């Protein structure tokens, strides 16, 4: 029994065998259309169909996003059917470019992005795997500043007029976790004790950090290539009946992590050495704070003069200051 | 070409239809859908797999057969609506599981069978099906709690496994508090299982669940107990019973293995300061008289019958004055255990210093000497012969005494020759005394 | 009206409320499925927030009270002595919507219908009245449906109403729907309400229709027509006999059927009288046959136990005389030459009479007529040709 | 308070002794003439080892006034059969039972 | 009762009896069903499925009752079994390899040793004459062999046949003539009631070429409607998971 559960930790789950590309291929294909010469309006591919599965039930009245295994495993395997990824060819960057591109349109041409906007709307603000995937597959859907994506967004957006989707937006950055010195020190008495830890890490502290990077990741790429669009609809939803400021709600998860990092670095002030996982909380909540400051330069860059007063005026400075002291001292 | 394999069948059958058709059914697309994922999933099977595979001796098989024919009925029962044959059923089910030798000998299987959450999933609908009214088959939460216990004292992983649902219980504490012989039945009692002399656990353990847990014993050191005043018992302005109980599962979380696990003791304290009313009427701290005053008018609650019973083991008759007896005990018991270490004091920490100090302006010493030099009842010889011996569990026992003594020894302690031969003319030596007489072979 | 003022003194907006509640069944009317699915989605939250403020202000218990007060009155005729003849003919009609808003207001939604378990009783009471029951049912089935608490409250009691609903009013497919939804709801079942339902409905085999397997029967004769009339050239008595090569008395799980005897047409039509052309019926099954299986004489589909020396069902190497006569009409039969003490009289002579012989599968038979088409195994009583 | 009449006689000879197993074939009536049981319908013969209660003691007596090879039909009253409760289900309350039994065997 | 066909009325109300059947036997009833098993007998039930000229709502009611009487609660049991393997550790445990031979072809799916535990599957005699209630315990007898060979008889013929696109399926429809069928079919699969040659020539059926022992066109190649569909993925779900039986078995002996 012993052997089994090692084997099934030790070797099945690390064997990896990549097929998502392909898959995505084959479920992109027309069956026999002229054979069946129907010549009538073009019926939509498995992929579509695919897609129009998730986005109905996305779309679908409920009071939670219901866990589904199939929309998970079709969202990880439609975000990496797009990345499929020393120094390179000018020609052969431009080749990648565009396969990341044609790889892109095999998704939102079929209602990805407007799928992935009706889960993040469903999710109404609650964290969870489903979130994390549709965010890792908005993201797919959106590297290198795809401007058709974007666009898409941004019509599907205001054709619906959905507050929801900023709503949950703003959930999910509230739920968004930080570094806990509680959880820390409970971590290290246990660690002194000598309990072996059963999870590999202890990764209760900071509790989602990639979820929290790909959040952010996902709205600074909506704002890419100084989209004034999103950088100023995620300020203000005009024609929304309600308004949520997404540049606000950045900032004071900005000003919570930076807490946070003051809150490890005055706990390691006095010690002489920093243990490997007091180093590898701060190198997460760096990570974090480094996307966080990218997705509000991202919102503010291509000046966006609205966006720029809003953060004026907003609890910015305040995270600066702390960020100052951290780095004078820890420098 | 021809697939050769039923994968490859799968895989192209499943294409074929959905390009030759646009599917106006979204459980067969789903379906469709699930069968070629699985087709291009292979490993993924056997990553659900192998965690639900369990290999056992031929010696064990027969055992084996019959645990899951319970548990088979078990599961079954989940599909119907509770009723008293069902009750007797699952009962039953329960029963020939916990007398199986498999369910001992083999943790893990159970653990991977998810018996755990079948039985809770049952306790949620039990509970659930009039939560706010009535319990209703209060015999079921029992019965359920009984084999949660259990499972949990069977191994760690199981009382780890059993830990994630602490939430819950903590909000259903409440189900069979007042009810003697439910001891041991009740979901706070799966709660205190859950944490029992697991260090990992009881760290493990936040904030808002001992909210919760101080919150409750508020609410019994602020009201009665509506049902026992609705059998009778007089309305006094608490409910001992129930803060025993509150009381206990924070001994189980802020001690463990021996040692007070000292982040638990100081929140705990903490949240006892800031809601006084979990002290009790004599430690309410605003005209209410001593903890000795408080033991002194228990023994004259349980010696009158009027003002012990109900008037109109413990069944109905909950003796009140034993009850009251046993919430102060127990209140000083954890308060002892909470307090802190005296390498901790020597080292001189000021959260330590201030917590004794806190426990210090808590108890006077004056009270704890009172308390222990209180006498006990004694077993005497009739004319007849016969031994005439009182019923301690409606009177003053030595375990308060011994909760006493735990409090004075943690936090004041004994250091001066002058205290330690007061303490042990006064309250020890009486003690021990009247054990020396009671070594005739019929009272011993 | 109820207190008996003046009915011109107080006034009925019925036209008012009769439109009021087209409208409000309008209102509450659920989204057609043709739509897409966002459309419907949206309509569908629209509903729900009209019966979530529906039910918040209590509409559903003024509904009930308006339904209450109209149904102190029996009917039609009634409520226009009471409060007017335009008022009759609105009544029924304002029950019903009432009844249909009712329906449209708790369907679908769980709240709803569990908050309408407290008055579940109050509606059954009112089953049996024929101007609501189609109403109630549907109600009833709506809250059966969405709520588990109601159905908690269901008990024997109500369970015999509906099934008496059923005795009563005939076969409606709708009440087995509502006891379905009884048995089960959301994938749970409930025992006590599957064993009533079972032990208070199945037994009787009163009402619902009830199923068996038939062996096929068939029936032969002769070409030969005997019939007695006022001056005519027919004979008057007439025998012949049948004797049994071989039967099998269970070639299946049913009994094998073989009956011997006469049979009559109606008036002088060839064709045999008052019987079906197929199915499991054979000679003694109607009016118009006379049939002998060994123990039983068969007339009018009703069996007569007759006795005979060393009686039994008809078998192998067994000889069955029939003898016929009209002149006092009799049907006589002989088993193996003993006499059977039994007849057949008094039966109607204004049609043809031929010999005939019903059976299932698993026979093997002799017509033995006289003469040469079989040599008779006893001598035919005096007179009979 | 069984009625026996015969269908098809038996030898006469040999009949159910205490401590033996009758092998049957029965079918079941109701009084109106509605069928409820049968063993030929389920194509099993019906065993059951005589003075020991396992049947209604109506069918017990009947199939033991019987001999072998022999076919009969079985009337018994309500006070041998279920009775004034029924059988739930199938049997209403004071129901008289007619059985087309043949025994087959004796075991 | 054929006749239902064109008396409308009877016909709905005896499907909706049918359906009240159902949900009275629904999830276990024992008793019930045992009280059912007067009403619709065994000879009943067979004629019902064998019959070509029966009503569709009528023949889909009386398979729905043949299962839900006979057959259910065990189907249920098995399935609730499915996804946990418990394999003993004996000499025939040991003995199981991944493929049968040298050659590394995949065995017919279903087909092999399996030695994982598996619930009991026991039955009760229906007998209103007896008197003892230890029948209330299992689902009553049906003949399980004789289910078997028809419902492997009437799939081939079903299957021969709706190839034509007959005018006349048995039921009216394609969906009635299928959808009870594939569903008996499935649940004495889901029962394992199945063996060997039954299953080979089953397997045969559902695809002759990948199927084919180591011309003929199976169910998946018929252009079925969707609820067919929706029963053949349900079949190859249950194909599935006894690979993976058999690949944790085979895993186990090599452990």
């Amino acid at each position: 029994n012993l052997f089994l559960q090692g084997y099934e930790k030790s070797w099945i789950e690390t064997e990896e065998h990549y097929f998502e590309d392909k898959l995505i291929e084959d479920l992109a294909k027309p069956g026999a259309e002229p054979p069946e010469e129907d010549e009538g309006t073009k019926r939509v591919d498995p992929l579509h169909q695919l897609i129009l599965l998730f986005s109905r039930t996305a779309l679908t009245e409920k009071c939670k996003l219901e866990e589904d295994f199939l929309y998970m495993a079709y969202a990880d395997i439609m975000a990496k059917s797009c990345h499929d990824e020393e120094v390179k060819s000018f020609e052969e960057k431009e080749m990648e470019k565009q396969k990341l591109l044609y790889q892109q349109a095999r998704l939102h041409d079929r209602g990805a992005a407007e799928m992935v906007l009706q889960t993040i709307s469903a999710s109404k603000g609650e964290t969870g795997p489903m979130v994390a995937a549709t965010l890792k597959l908005g993201i797919a859907i959106l590297n290198g500043g795809n401007s058709t994506v974007q666009q898409k967004m941004l019509d599907y957006l205001k054709e619906k007029k959905d507050v929801g989707f900023f709503q949950s937006l703003a959930g999910l950055m509230q739920s968004c976790s930080v570094l806990d010195l509680n959880a820390f020190e409970r971590q290290n008495k246990a660690e002194g004790l000598g309990m072996v830890t059963e999870e590999g890490s202890g990764e209760k502290v900071l509790q989602d950090d990639e979820f929290t990077c790909d959040l952010f990741r996902f709205l600074q790429l909506l704002c890419e290539g100084h989209n004034s669009d999103f950088q100023n609809y995620l300020r203000t939803q005009t024609g929304n009946n309600t308004t949520v400021n997404i540049i606000i709600s950045t900032v004071d998860y900005l000003l919570r992590v930076q807490e946070s990092i003051s809150d490890f670095y005055w706990y390691y002030s006095g010690k002489d050495v920093i243990d490997e996982q007091g180093q590898r909380n701060f190198s997460k909540a760096i990570q974090v704070a480094k996307q966080v400051f990218n997705t509000l330069t991202e919102y503010i860059q291509g000046p966006c003069t609205g966006n720029q007063q809003s953060l004026a005026h907003s609890r910015l400075w305040d995270a600066v200051v702390g960020f100052l002291h951290v780095f004078a001292h820890m420098q | 070409k021809k697939s050769s394999t039923l994968q490859q069948l799968i895989s192209e059958t499943m294409v074929r239809w959905a390009q030759e058709s646009v599917i106006e059914d979204p459980e067969l697309v789903r379906a469709m859908f699930v069968l070629l994922h699985r087709q291009y999933d292979g490993i993924g099977g056997l990553v659900r797999a192998l965690p639900k595979t369990y290999t056992i001796n031929g010696v064990s098989v027969e055992d084996t057969i019959n645990l899951l024919a319970s548990l088979g009925q078990i599961r079954s029962l989940l599909s119907v609506r509770m009723g008293k044959e069902e009750e007797k059923l699952m009962i039953r089910g329960l029963g020939d599981i916990m007398n199986n030798k498999v369910f001992y000998q083999h943790p893990n299987l159970m653990r991977a069978l998810g018996m755990h959450e079948t039985v809770m999933e049952v306790m949620v609908n039990v509970l659930g099906g009039g939560e706010s009214k009535e319990i209703t088959f209060p015999k079921m939460v029992a019965n359920c709690c009984r084999f949660l216990c259990y499972f949990c004292r069977i191994s760690r992983q199981n009382q780890k496994a059993m830990f994630d649902h602490l939430s819950y219980l903590l909000e259903n504490s409440s189900v069979g508090l007042a009810s003697p012989a439910m001891r041991g039945s009740t979901p706070l009692d799966v709660a205190a299982a859950s944490v029992m002399d697991n260090n990992e656990l009881a760290l493990a353990l936040r904030e808002p669940d001992l909210e919760k847990v101080v919150r409750y014993l508020a609410g019994c050191g602020l009201q009665s107990c509506q049902m026992l005043v609705s059998k009778g018992y007089p309305d006094i302005g608490w409910n001992p019973v129930e803060g025993e109980r509150y009381l206990d599962f924070l001994r189980f979380a802020v001690f463990c293995n021996g040692e007070s696990v000292e982040e638990n003791a100081n929140v705990v304290v903490r949240l006892l300061i800031r809601r006084p009313e979990c002290f009790g009427p004599a430690l309410r701290g605003e005209g209410g008289n001593g903890l000795l005053a408080a033991m002194e008018e228990a023994i004259k609650i349980a010696e009158d019958p009027s003002r012990d019973g109900p008037s109109p083991e413990e069944d109905d008759t909950i003796h009140m004055g034993n009850a009251i007896m046993t919430f102060y005990s127990a209140l000083i018991d954890l308060l002892g255990r909470c307090a802190p270490e005296m390498h901790l004091i020597h080292a001189g920490k000021g959260e330590a210093i201030r917590i004794r100090s806190i426990l210090r302006s808590l108890i006077p010493l004056g009270d704890l000497v009172g308390v222990i030099s209180i006498a006990f009842q004694m077993p005497t010889i009739a004319k007849d012969g016969n031994v005439v011996e009182p019923d301690m569990s409606a009177g003053f026992c030595p375990d308060h005494k011994a909760a006493m003594v735990l409090f004075l020894d943690s936090v004041y302690g004994i250091e001066v020759q002058d205290f330690l031969l007061h303490l042990l003319e006064v309250g020890f030596l009486p003690d021990l005394r009247a054990a020396a007489s009671l070594d005739t072979a019929a009272l011993s | 009206l109820s207190k008996k003022a003046k009915a011109s003194t107080v006034d009925l907006p019925i036209e008012s409320v009769s439109l009021s509640l087209q409208d409000l069944i309008g209102y509450f009317h659920p989204p057609d499925e043709h739509l897409e699915h966002e459309d419907k989605q949206n309509r569908l939250r629209a509903l729900k927030n009209r019966q979530n403020l529906f039910q918040e202000e209590g509409m559903i218990n003024l509904v009930l009270e308006c339904i209450d007060r109209l149904h102190v009155y029996s009917s039609a005729a009634h409520f226009a002595d009471v409060a007017g003849r335009e008022a009759g003919e609105s009544w029924k009609s304002i029950l019903n919507s009432l009844y249909e808003l009712l329906a449209a207001l708790i369907r679908g939604n769980r709240k709803n219908c569990a908050q309408f378990s407290g008055s579940l009783d109050w509606l059954i009471s009112r089953l049996e009245r024929l101007e609501a029951s189609s109403g109630i049912l549907e109600v009833l089935h709506c809250v059966l449906v969405e709520s588990p608490e109601a159905l908690n409250i269901i008990k024997e009691g109500h369970i015999k109403s509906i099934i008496s609903l059923l005795d009563k009013h005939g076969r409606n497919h709708k009440v087995l729907d509502v006891l379905c939804s009884l048995c089960v709801c959301h994938g749970v079942a409930v025992r006590s309400n599957q064993h009533l339902i079972c032990d208070n409905l199945l037994p009787g085999r009163d009402l619902l229709l009830q199923t068996r397997l038939v062996n096929h029967v068939s029936s032969m004769r002769p070409n030969i027509f005997l019939g007695v009339s006022e001056g005519s050239a027919q004979y008057k008595k007439w025998y012949y006999e049948l004797m049994v090569d071989h039967t099998e008395p269970f070639v299946t799980a049913e009994a094998t059927h073989l009956r011997v005897g006469w049979a009559s047409t109606e008036g002088y039509s060839p064709y045999p009288g008052g019987g079906e052309e197929w199915g499991g019926n054979g000679v003694g099954d109607d009016l118009f046959s006379y049939g002998f299986d060994g123990l039983h004489l068969w007339s009018g589909c009703i069996a007569r136990t007759v006795s005979s020396p060393n009686q039994h069902l008809l078998r192998t190497d067994d000889v069955i005389s029939c003898c016929l006569d009209l002149s006092a009409p009799s049907i006589s039969f002989r088993i193996n030459g003993q006499p059977v003490q039994g007849m057949f009289e008094n039966f109607n002579i204004d049609g043809l009479f031929f010999p005939v012989v019903s059976f299932s599968a698993g026979i093997k038979v002799r017509f033995l007529l006289g003469g040469r088409h079989g040599e008779f195994k006893f001598l035919p009583p005096p007179g009979y040709a | 308070g069984v009625e026996i009449e015969t269908i098809s006689p038996g030898d006469g000879r040999t009949f159910p002794k205490k401590g033996q197993t009758c092998v049957v074939h029965y079918t079941g009536m109701l009084q109106n003439g509605k069928k409820f049981d049968s063993s030929r319908d389920r194509n099993k013969p019906f065993k059951f080892r005589i003075g020991k209660q396992e049947v209604i003691k109506g069918f017990e007596e009947g199939a033991a006034q019987m001999s072998l090879g022999q076919r009969a039909k079985l009337t018994c009253t309500p006070d041998v059969a279920y009775g004034a409760t029924g059988h739930p289900g199938v049997i209403p309350p004071n129901a008289t039972l007619i059985f087309d039994v043949e025994l087959l065997n004796l075991e | 009762i054929l006749e239902l066909t064109e008396q409308e009325e009877l016909l709905k109300f005896h499907y909706h009896t049918l359906r009240l059947y159902s949900a009275v036997c629904a999830l276990g009833n024992h008793r019930v069903a045992h009280a059912l098993c007067s009403h619709v007998d065994e000879p009943q039930l067979l004629y019902a499925i064998e019959n070509k000229y029966m009503p569709g709502l009528l023949r889909a009611g009386y398979y729905d009752l043949l299962i839900d009487i006979h057959l259910s609660s065990y189907a249920t049991a098995r399935l609730m079994m499915n996804n946990e393997y418990i394999v003993p550790m004996t000499e025939e445990t040991k003995s199981i390899t991944l493929f049968p031979d040298e050659n590394k072809k995949h065995g017919l799916p279903g087909i092999g040793l399996s030695t994982s535990l598996r619930p009991r599957m026991q039955f009760s005699s229906p007998s209103f004459v007896s008197i003892s209630n230890e029948c209330y315990q299992y689902s009553p007898e049906f003949p399980l062999d004789i289910l078997k060979s028809k419902t492997i008889q009437m799939l081939t013929e079903a299957v021969k046949e709706g190839s034509l696109h007959a005018r006349d399926p048995v039921g009216g429809t394609t969906e009635f003539l299928f959808v009870p069928l594939i569903k008996l079919f499935y649940t004495l699969l889901i029962m394992g009631i199945f063996h060997n040659e039954d299953l080979k020539h089953i397997l045969q059926l559902i695809e002759p070429s990948v199927f084919k022992e180591a011309p003929k066109e199976g169910l998946l190649q018929m252009k079925l409607p969707e609820p067919v569909k929706l029963q053949m993925c349900l079949l190859l779900q249950y194909l599935c998971d006894c690979q993976v039986r058999h690949r944790i078995e085979a895993i186990v002996a090599f452990s």
